């Protein structure tokens, strides 16, 4: 989890 | 871009803008590698968590621009998409590895003083230039801060970061297909790519031939211009076999 | 196309071609020593 671990797609 | 400055006309001739047909919106950036192939991030075209999933139809690429906004009359060229190609192994749920996609222009673009293509690196240039400390060029029309958009294309030069540091800044599972750049906390110089930037290029200029090579694709990060944090980019070199596969499969 | 690209890729009409440079390419060169 990109999101869960704070992932900020650009 | 955050902490960067106004581009210079014709300074980034491969800078391509991925544009939304309706709602007419800018959605990302990309680069020109031939007269009919454009490189961008897969997540620009398909990113579920956003219910993103466009077709070569909802879109347009705008080529040769400076203004984020003005219709640059004899200067820009509007192009349509023939096929869009997302990496068979692009992972959006987990770490964004292989965040890459090619797009074939329905028609080849005509080079000009504002339109011309960037080079993709060969084995050797990759080793040469991809070294902690060496600087890169990231251009975008993206946010001016984490949390607006510039009036003009922005540019920011930043240095590649060391693997371990990259890995130490984030909880995400960094893979062999990405790289990180931006200043370190102790270095007191800033700048970073921000939202509206992915697809856009990370370029470096070889001291051997004086050509610009595209070393990464603006991909992702936590925040923007954050101390202790690093902008992440797709390793163009690393994924070349595929760029090459799909190209001499579906065009040229 | 690809693999060290185009043919003339990398040489910008308004800069390397007319042997002039931008406001900050040198910062790159200096980053590489």
């Amino acid at each position: 989890d990109f999101l869960a671990e704070g992932g900020g797609v650009r | 871009i955050v902490e960067g400055s106004d581009a210079e006309i014709g300074m980034s001739p491969w800078q391509v803008m991925l544009f939304r047909k309706s709602p007419q919106e800018l959605l990302c950036g990309a680069s020109l590698i031939s007269d009919r192939w454009v490189l961008t991030a897969a997540h620009c075209l398909l990113y579920p968590p956003w219910d993103k999933n466009f077709t070569e139809n909802d879109l347009l690429v705008r080529i040769g621009k400076h203004s984020r906004t003005r219709y640059e009359r004899n200067i820009e060229k509007i192009s349509m998409l023939e096929k869009i190609y997302i990496h068979p192994r692009y992972n959006w749920r987990e770490n964004l590895d292989r965040d890459i996609a090619l797009m074939k222009l329905k028609k080849p673009v005509a080079f000009s003083d504002y339109i011309h293509p960037v080079c993709l690196p060969d084995r050797e240039t990759a080793a040469s230039l991809l070294q902690a400390g060496y600087k890169g060029r990231v251009t975008g029309w993206g946010n001016l801060k984490e949390t607006g958009q510039p009036s003009v294309l922005q540019v920011v030069n930043l240095p590649i970061v060391e693997r371990p540091v990259c890995k130490d800044s984030t909880r995400i599972r960094i893979t062999d297909n990405m790289f990180c750049a931006g200043y370190k906390p102790d270095e007191g110089k800033r700048g970073d790519a921000c939202e509206g930037d992915a697809g856009g290029p990370f370029v470096m200029k070889s001291p051997f031939n004086n050509r610009w090579y595209q070393m990464g694709i603006v991909s992702w990060g936590e925040g923007c211009d954050r101390d202790g944090k690093y902008g992440f980019y797709t390793h163009v070199f690393r994924l070349k076999k595929w760029i090459q596969k799909v190209i001499d499969q579906f065009g040229e | 196309t690809f693999g060290s690209g185009e043919a003339d890729c990398g040489l910008r009409p308004l800069f390397e071609k007319k042997s002039l440079e931008d406001k900050t390419e040198r910062e790159l060169l200096e980053s590489y020593i």
